[PDB]
């Protein structure tokens, strides 16, 4: 299972949350900015590492980063 | 002479592959008129063969077992031996030359990195101002000499650094 | 801190801009952690040219 | 007018005549002056 | 999942052959093998010499019985 | 300069903006506090709704030709081109 | 707003068949299902590949991955509006018809939803990893 | 109702926005910051979808650049026949074609460039052309270099009018979409006039020009010594002489006694065997035959009266049981994407040219061009790859107009539809098949030099040993041989020796032979086969994945050309239609350096040479070092590399000159071929470093190509490598040995 990470720059544009194409992020309430809105990734266990997210962060360090880790058959996108 | 090279001008192999050079010449030139155009290119070509070669022996080459011309590489032994010019006077035309091409290159960049339009003046570029740095630039040696008496050419330790280092 | 317009040198070091010189676009006066808005003129990897900033990662110059 | 003198002065074009100069200069320059070889 | 790779079980659970090649391809990098000591990590690269030793010698014994036997 | 006429859930403000400041930025130096976050058109937290008046928001990059065509407009990157009206905290309605 | 549930008596949207279908992977883990009720009657493109057409109102369609169904919501929701609601079911027969399935969707904030794997810090605040030396197993530094 | 629709000054005529880089398109317009500026703003100056969405515009976007296209083929005509009107010996070698070499150009007498201005015959100093305009002129008739000299000056007239011609279109009145709709309006007029009158008028001038003054030459009279053409339209007297039917004119055509013209319109076949050109007579014959049926054919659609066809209306009548709608919305499409229409003529286009290399080797037509072995080879190689990127090019735009154009909501079942649908099993058995193909193809070849290594030559694949006799080819030969006596009795000779029969001489040189076929060309045949089904393979699984795959149910959304989704999931490395459509060139480019040795090397062993027995030029080692590819390597490649390996001192030493230099940039792609933008930008961070530590960082930040750049920079470079090598050593080595 892959890894992600949230960090304080959010700026909570979603742009992650609008990427990812497995959902396995989310917007909460926050304080930090001025979005009062973190990004957040309940369902890691499905992300592929598409890092699309990644991708859509504008955040200077990516917001959220991504680490792979080990394969499951949802991790490697199979449908057989 | 130097590491045993004797001039051409006194090598045998040198006179030697030059009449074998002549040689091929009249005999593809043995195959026309005499008015013939190929004809006079081919006696023109012989002409300047041996006038190329009177030269090199002139010049007063080491040329070795081949009759080829080979070249030394010491100050001092070309000093030593008249043979400065063929190795000495180049590179110091070349160096200098080049750093003329340089320094001006350089002095147009500071020129145009002073504009609102860095990118439109890396594009399109100041013809008048280009001709002026250009006559300018002869000075080159001169006045990079002066800017580092003042230590004014290098960029102190401001520029980005990876985060390692 | 610094004023809007006013030019400060940046010195967060995961920044593009790091070791180098920015416009100051606005402070915040609210209490978010990094209110100094300074724009810039190259753009990063990304293409971007301003990013938000705590007040110690610049100083005006 | 003036948008042609500033088609002209645009890059890729100005390269070009600049690179044409100088080579006609040294292709006459071994036209007149065939085989250098020293000095 | 498979013993695999039992010195990394996480590669041992990899339902595909990669599971099998990455296992191979770290067969030797104890370093990043599961539960690893120092002193462990060291009489292993001990044996690992021991048995490197022991082919040098494998080679030369072998390289001169075949040639006393089928030589000139 | 032009005069932006803000239409905000406060009621109507009119402000001043250079041709040279962006729509958001003018508001903030009139004392004004409209929503924002990124502050690189790369979101939606600034949208407003252009009624009347044109906007140069050229570098923006969250929205598509028809959200435009419809007035929509990021504060942060959007410079007056004319005097105009332009309702506030419209990211609502872009949804 | 409570969790619903499926319905498998849904008649499926109109579509010919094809062979980018389901496979053994749905008869032995798992495979998922889509539920959306549509205005009115219209053709639209499968993602597995197809022009397939939906009927009014209840509709359904079953996939093995996230990946179809989520773009599959992205279709509806940014062309027809729609609010699909897709579960997740096992050859037990057990459903879980969740893949946004959280009240409303995730792309605005909501009350309840606490914050998860969030490093409430910088980035650049992590440490060598040669500190995350000599554990249970490779992990880096971010972990922690 | 068909009529002209036009659209008065639409576009304005200014150098502003040739001021103005990148202002066709939106982003490029905003100027650079960094450097993939630049290339984009290359890559998308012609994609005119891009530009905009007007189809209109669009379309008046092309014309002009066809018009543009056109205009640049006329100064490149032109200019070829103005250097060979004044730095040719093509006099020379009208007076001689049996002893004089082909040159038309000449090098000027500087470092060194001067000794390759050979003897090529008749005094002259040049390079010989190997493109046969000597040959190619004499079957016209051309004499006098004046002639030239007036046809390049017309072709610099032409070219300067199709220019203007795209300006007025463009700027001063541009057509109407309708008006670039109506279709069979547009068939009608091109099928009917364009080719059967070019192909009438050729016949025209063949007839009262070429023949009259071929058969002078053929009959030995001076080339200077002919009346002029002019002259001979002026006096049908001498037209009478050559062939009495002239005296009667043209009333017996109208009395439909045919058969008196046949003086002039024979049915020979063959060669004329004192020219080894085609028998003109029976060309021009051919070509009126053409044209009385492009006539004719041009009169079959509907535009502005009752009478006519519907394409949509016949489209959509056709249409079976298995398969649903049959061809219906077909003509929606066609009337609709520019990329279908272009990729259709492209691989139409490709597979013509292809066609007509073989043909034109089949029965050459030209005047003693069978003699000019290295002219035969030359044309053959240089439109058989002009086919192939022809082909693959089709691909390419078929799988643009799929990702762009495409739509499903008008295509419901249809032939699109279900193949859409079965496209998986379509694909597996492709695979299957192309497996199968290379193994035994391969393996045969293989298995040969095995047991030839192995001293067990008995065991080998060869026309001795285990045979594999293409009964078929050589009945179907034997065939065409004796198809005359019945299925053509009004035949004098089969249109090619090579059916079977004698052997043709001029001047010594072998002109033509009936060709056999043995188990070595079964082989290369097989071989040929197998790479053609690769590639077929390679193009239709990108075209058909092309929007969506069961990896990528989305693919349609990342544009045509996109590097890749990142490495998830696995890695998604090179999954665009652009990928495969690359590895298709790949392909291809093997697949057709394979087919060109086939055919060089059984030219020099069986076919060229020189008469006496035949003096053939490798004396058929083919026939037997084939089945080996030891023999393959040394026999032929080893061997005849002495040419260019030699070639120095020479006029020819430039071709192994670029040999080298080709070997050089094929090897320098390989850096692209295998590197990474990643590490380049690292690379380029680094010296910007070292730049800025003296204040020297350009304004425009320097980038690392996209992955896609890189890729297409090295298979550029590679495939010109490639191709120039083999081109250097095919020129040097027939020039020596033919
Ligand atoms: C790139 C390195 C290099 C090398 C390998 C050589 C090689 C040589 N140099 Mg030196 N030399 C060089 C660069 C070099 N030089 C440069 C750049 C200069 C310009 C100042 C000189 C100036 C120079 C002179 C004036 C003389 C030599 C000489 C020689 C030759 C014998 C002395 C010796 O071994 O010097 C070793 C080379 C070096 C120590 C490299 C540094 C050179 C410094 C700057 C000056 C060296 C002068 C040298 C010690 C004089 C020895 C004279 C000898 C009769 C005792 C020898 C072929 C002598 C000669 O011609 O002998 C036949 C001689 O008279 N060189
Ligand atoms: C010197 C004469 C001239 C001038 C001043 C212009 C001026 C223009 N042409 Mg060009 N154009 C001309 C001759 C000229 N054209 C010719 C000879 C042709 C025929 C090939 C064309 C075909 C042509 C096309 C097809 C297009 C232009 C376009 C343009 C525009 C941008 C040019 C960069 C501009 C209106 C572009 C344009 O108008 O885009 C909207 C464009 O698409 N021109
Ligand atoms: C389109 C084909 C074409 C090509 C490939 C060449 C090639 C050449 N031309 Mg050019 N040339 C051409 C057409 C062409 N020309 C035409 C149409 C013109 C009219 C502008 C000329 C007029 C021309 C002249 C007047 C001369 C050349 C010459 C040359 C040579 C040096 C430049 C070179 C072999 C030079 C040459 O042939 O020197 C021997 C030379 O003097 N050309
Ligand atoms: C670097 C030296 C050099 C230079 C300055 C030139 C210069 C020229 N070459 Mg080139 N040429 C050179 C080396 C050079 N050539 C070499 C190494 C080759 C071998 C590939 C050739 C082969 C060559 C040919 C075959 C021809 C030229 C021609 C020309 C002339 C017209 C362009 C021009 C004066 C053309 C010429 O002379 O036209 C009359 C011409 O036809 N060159
Ligand atoms: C397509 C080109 C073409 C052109 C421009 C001409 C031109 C001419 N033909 Mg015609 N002609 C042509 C094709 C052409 N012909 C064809 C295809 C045939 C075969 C049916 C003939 C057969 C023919 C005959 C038999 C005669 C002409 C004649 C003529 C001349 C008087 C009219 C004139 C020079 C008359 C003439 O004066 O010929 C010299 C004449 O008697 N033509
Ligand atoms: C032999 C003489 C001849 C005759 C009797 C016809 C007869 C006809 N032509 Mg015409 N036509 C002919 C030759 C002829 N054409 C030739 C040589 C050309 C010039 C290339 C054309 C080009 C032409 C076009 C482009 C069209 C016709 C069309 C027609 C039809 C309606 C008018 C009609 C049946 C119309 C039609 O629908 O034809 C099928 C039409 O649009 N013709
Ligand atoms: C008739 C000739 C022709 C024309 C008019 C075009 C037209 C176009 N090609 Mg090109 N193309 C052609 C042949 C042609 N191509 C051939 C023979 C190949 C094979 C190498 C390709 C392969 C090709 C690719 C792979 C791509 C283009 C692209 C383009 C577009 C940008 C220029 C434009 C639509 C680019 C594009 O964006 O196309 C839509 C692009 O990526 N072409
Ligand atoms: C796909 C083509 C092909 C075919 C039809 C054959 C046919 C044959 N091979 Mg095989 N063979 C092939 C490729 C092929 N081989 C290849 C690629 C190699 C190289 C490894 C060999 C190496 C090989 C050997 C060494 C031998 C055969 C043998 C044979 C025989 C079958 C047992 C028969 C003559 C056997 C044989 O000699 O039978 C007479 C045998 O001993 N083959
Ligand atoms: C598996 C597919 C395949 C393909 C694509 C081809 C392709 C070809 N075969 Mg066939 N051929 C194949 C396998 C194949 N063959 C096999 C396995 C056999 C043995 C039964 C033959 C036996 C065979 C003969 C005897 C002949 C061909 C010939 C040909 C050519 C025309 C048909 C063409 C190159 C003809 C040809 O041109 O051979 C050189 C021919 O005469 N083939
Ligand atoms: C070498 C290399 C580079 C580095 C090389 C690059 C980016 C090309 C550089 C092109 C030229 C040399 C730079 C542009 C020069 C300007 C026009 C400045 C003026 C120069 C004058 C001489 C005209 C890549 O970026 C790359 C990316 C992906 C796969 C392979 C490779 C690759 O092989
Ligand atoms: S890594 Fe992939 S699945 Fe995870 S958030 Fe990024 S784009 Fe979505
Ligand atoms: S990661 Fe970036 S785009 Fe996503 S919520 Fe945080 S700041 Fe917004
Ligand atoms: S605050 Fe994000 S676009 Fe304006």
């Amino acid at each position: 299972a892959h890894i992600v990470k949230i960090y304080d720059t959010c700026i909570g544009c979603t742009q992650c949350v609008r990427a990812c194409p497995l959902d396995v992020l989310e917007m909460v309430p926050w304080d930090g900015c001025k979005a009062s809105q973190m990004a957040s990734a309940p369902r890691t266990e499905d992300c592929v590492g598409c890092k699309r997210c990644e991708t859509a962060c504008p955040t200077d360090f990516l917001s959220v980063r991504v680490y792979l880790g080990s394969e499951s058959t949802r991790s490697m996108g199979l449908s057989y | 002479d130097i590491a045993g090279l004797t001039p051409c001008s006194e090598s045998k192999a040198y006179a030697k592959l030059e009449k074998k050079e002549l040689k091929t010449l009249e005999k593809r030139l043995k195959q026309y008129e005499a008015d013939s155009a190929p004809a006079v290119a081919l006696k023109a070509t012989m002409e300047r063969t041996k006038a190329r070669f009177a030269n090199y022996a002139k010049a007063g080459l080491l040329c070795g077992n081949d009759g080829l011309p080979h070249l030394i590489a010491d100050p001092g032994l070309a000093l030593k031996y008249g043979h400065a010019g063929e190795v000495f006077i180049p590179t110091f035309g070349f160096l200098y030359v080049a750093g003329y091409i340089g320094y001006v290159g350089r002095q147009y960049l500071i020129a145009v990195k002073g504009e609102a339009k860095p990118t439109d003046k890396e594009i399109i570029i100041d013809v008048p101002l280009a001709t002026k740095l250009a006559w300018q630039g002869a000075g080159w040696p001169l006045a990079a000499v002066q800017e580092l008496q003042r230590g004014t050419l290098l960029e102190k330790e401001e520029n980005i650094t990876v985060s390692p280092r | 801190g610094p004023k809007r317009g006013s030019l400060v040198k940046i010195l967060r070091p995961e920044s593009y801009w790091f070791n180098q010189v920015g416009k100051v676009v606005s402070v915040d006066q609210s209490g978010v952690r990094y209110p100094v808005v300074v724009r810039f003129e190259n753009q990063n990897y990304a293409g971007v040219t301003t990013n938000n900033y705590a007040l110690d990662e610049v100083v005006a110059a | 007018m003036k948008d042609f003198t500033t088609y002209l002065s645009t890059a890729p074009v100005i390269a070009t005549i600049w690179f044409t100069f100088t080579a006609g200069l040294l292709i006459e320059i071994n036209r007149y002056f065939p085989d250098p070889l020293v000095f | 999942t498979k013993l695999f790779p039992k010195f990394s079980q996480g590669l041992a659970q990899d339902p595909t052959t990669r599971r099998i090649w990455y296992g191979l391809a770290m067969a030797h990098d104890f370093e990043s093998h599961d539960g690893m000591t120092e002193e462990n990590l060291y009489q292993k690269i001990f044996a690992s010499h021991f048995g490197q030793l022991s082919i040098i010698f494998l080679w030369t014994s072998g390289n001169l019985f075949h040639v006393a036997w089928q030589g000139n | 300069a032009y005069k932006v006429t803000l239409k905000t859930p406060s009621g109507d403000k009119t402000i001043e903006c250079p041709a040279d400041t962006y729509i958001l930025d003018a508001a903030e130096e009139a004392g004004l506090d409209l929503p924002y976050s990124c502050r690189a058109g790369a979101c939606s937290s600034c949208a407003g709704k252009v009624a009347a008046g044109t906007v140069d928001q050229s570098d923006q990059s969250f929205l598509d030709d028809a959200q435009m065509g419809n007035g929509f407009v990021l504060t942060c990157v959007a410079y007056p081109t004319s005097d105009c009206t332009i309702q506030t905290h419209q990211e609502e309605a872009l949804y | 707003w409570t969790v619903p549930t499926l319905n498998p008596d849904t008649p499926s949207p109109i579509f010919g068949g094809s062979t980018g279908g389901l496979l053994r992977k749905a008869q032995t883990e798992e495979f998922y299902v889509i539920t959306w009720e549509a205005k009115k009657e219209q053709i639209f493109e499968m993602p597995t590949g197809g022009a397939a057409i939906m009927r009014q109102g209840p509709n359904l369609l079953k996939f093995g991955k996230k990946e179809q169904c989520l773009a599959l919501t992205t279709q509806l929701r940014n062309k027809f509006k729609l609010t699909p609601c897709f579960y997740r079911v096992f050859p037990d027969g057990k459903v879980q018809y969740l893949h946004p399935a959280d009240g409303v969707y995730p792309e605005k904030v909501n009350a309840g939803r606490v914050g998860a794997n969030q490093n409430m810090r910088r980035i650049g605040q992590n440490v060598n990893p040669i500190k995350v030396k000599f554990s249970g197993r490779m992990m880096s530094p971010a972990e922690i | 109702k068909v009529k002209i629709a036009v659209d008065r000054n639409p576009v304005e005529t200014s150098f502003e926005k040739w001021a103005k880089p990148g202002h066709f398109s939106r982003t490029l317009s905003k100027g650079p910051n960094t450097t993939t500026w630049i290339w984009n703003l290359h890559a998308d100056a012609h994609d005119f979808d891009s530009h905009t969405s007007d189809l209109e515009e669009i379309s008046r976007k092309v014309f002009s650049a066809h018009f543009g296209q056109l205009g640049i083929i006329f100064i490149w005509l032109s200019g070829m026949y103005f250097h060979g009107a004044r730095f040719s010996n093509y006099e020379a070698w009208l007076s001689d074609p049996t002893h004089i070499k082909p040159s038309a150009q000449v090098v000027w007498p500087i470092v060194g460039q001067e000794i390759l201005n050979g003897d090529v015959g008749g005094g002259f100093q040049g390079i010989q052309i190997t493109s046969g305009f000597f040959q190619l002129w004499r079957a016209s008739g051309i004499t006098s270099e004046l002639q030239l000299y007036t046809t390049a000056i017309g072709g610099l007239v032409m070219a300067a009018a199709m220019f203007f011609a795209g300006w007025f279109h463009y700027h001063k009145a541009a057509p109407k979409l309708e008006w670039f709709q109506n279709v069979e309006s547009m068939l009608n007029h091109h099928l009917g006039g364009l080719l059967g009158l070019g192909s009438l008028a050729w016949a025209g001038h063949q007839i009262h020009v070429s023949l009259p003054v071929n058969k002078l030459l053929d009959a030995g009279v001076d080339p200077k010594e002919i009346p002029l053409p002019h002259d001979l339209l002026l006096n049908r007297a001498i037209m009478a002489d050559l062939y009495p039917s002239f005296a009667k004119g043209i009333a017996p055509f109208f009395t439909l006694n045919w058969s008196e013209y046949s003086d002039f319109l024979t049915f020979k076949g063959g060669l004329n065997p004192v020219t080894g050109g085609l028998w003109l007579s029976d060309t021009a014959h051919h070509h009126v035959a053409i044209a009385v049926l492009f006539l004719v054919a041009g009169h079959m659609y509907r535009t502005n009266w009752g009478i006519g066809h519907s394409m949509k209306e016949i489209l959509e009548a056709h249409r079976g049981p298995f398969t649903g709608e049959g061809h219906v919305g077909l003509y929606e499409i066609l009337t609709t994407s520019w990329h279908a229409q272009l990729a259709i003529n492209l691989a139409l286009f490709g597979s013509l040219s292809i066609i007509v290399a073989h043909h034109m080797y089949a029965m050459p037509p030209y005047p003693y061009l069978a003699t000019d072995y290295g002219t035969q080879l030359s044309l053959f190689t240089h439109h058989t790859w002009i086919g192939g990127f022809c082909i693959v090019g089709a691909g390419a735009h078929a799988a643009i107009f799929m990702v762009r154009d495409y739509d499903p909501t008008n295509n419901y079942n249809n032939l699109l539809d279900r193949v859409i649908r079965h496209r998986d099993a379509i694909i597996s058995h492709l695979n299957w098949v192309c497996i199968f193909l290379g193994f035994h193809s391969f393996g045969l070849y293989i298995h040969n030099d095995t047991m030839s290594a192995l001293g067990r030559p008995q065991d080998m694949f060869s026309d001795t040993a285990i045979q594999l006799q293409p009964v078929f080819a050589q009945w179907i030969q034997n065939t065409h041989f004796l198809a005359p006596q019945l299925t053509a009795p009004n035949a004098l000779a089969a249109t090619s020796l090579t059916w079977g029969g004698d052997l043709v001489a001029v001047g010594g040189k072998v002109a033509m032979m009936p060709i056999s076929l043995g188990t070595s060309d079964f082989m290369v045949h097989h071989i040929h086969a197998f790479t053609i089904h690769v590639t077929v393979l390679i193009l239709l699984k990108g075209v058909l994945f092309a929007r969506s795959s069961r990896l990528i149910p989305d693919k349609a959304n990342l544009g045509f050309r996109f590097p890749c989704d990142g490495p998830g999931r696995g890695g998604t490395c090179q999954v665009s239609a652009w990928d495969h459509v690359f590895l298709g060139l790949f392909w291809m480019y093997n697949s057709l350096s394979i087919v060109i040795f086939h055919f060089s090397w059984k030219m020099q062993s069986d076919v060229w040479g020189t008469v006496t027995g035949v003096s053939h030029i490798t004396g058929g080692n083919f026939a037997q070092s084939a089945n080996t590819i030891n023999g393959w390597l040394r026999d032929f490649l080893w061997a005849q590399s002495s040419q260019v390996i030699q070639s120095y001192g020479s006029a020819l030493s430039a071709y192994g000159l670029i040999f080298l230099g080709a070997h050089f940039v094929w090897a320098f792609s390989l850096m692209f071929l295998f590197s990474g933008r990643g590490y380049w930008q690292e690379l380029i961070e680094s010296i910007v470093w070292a730049h800025n530590k003296l204040k020297v960082a350009p304004a425009i930040q320097p980038r690392a190509l996209s992955i896609t750049q890189g890729r297409a920079v090295g298979v550029a470079h590679y495939l010109l490598g490639g191709i120039a090598t083999t081109w250097s050593f095919f020129l040097a080595r027939i020039i020596s040995v033919g």
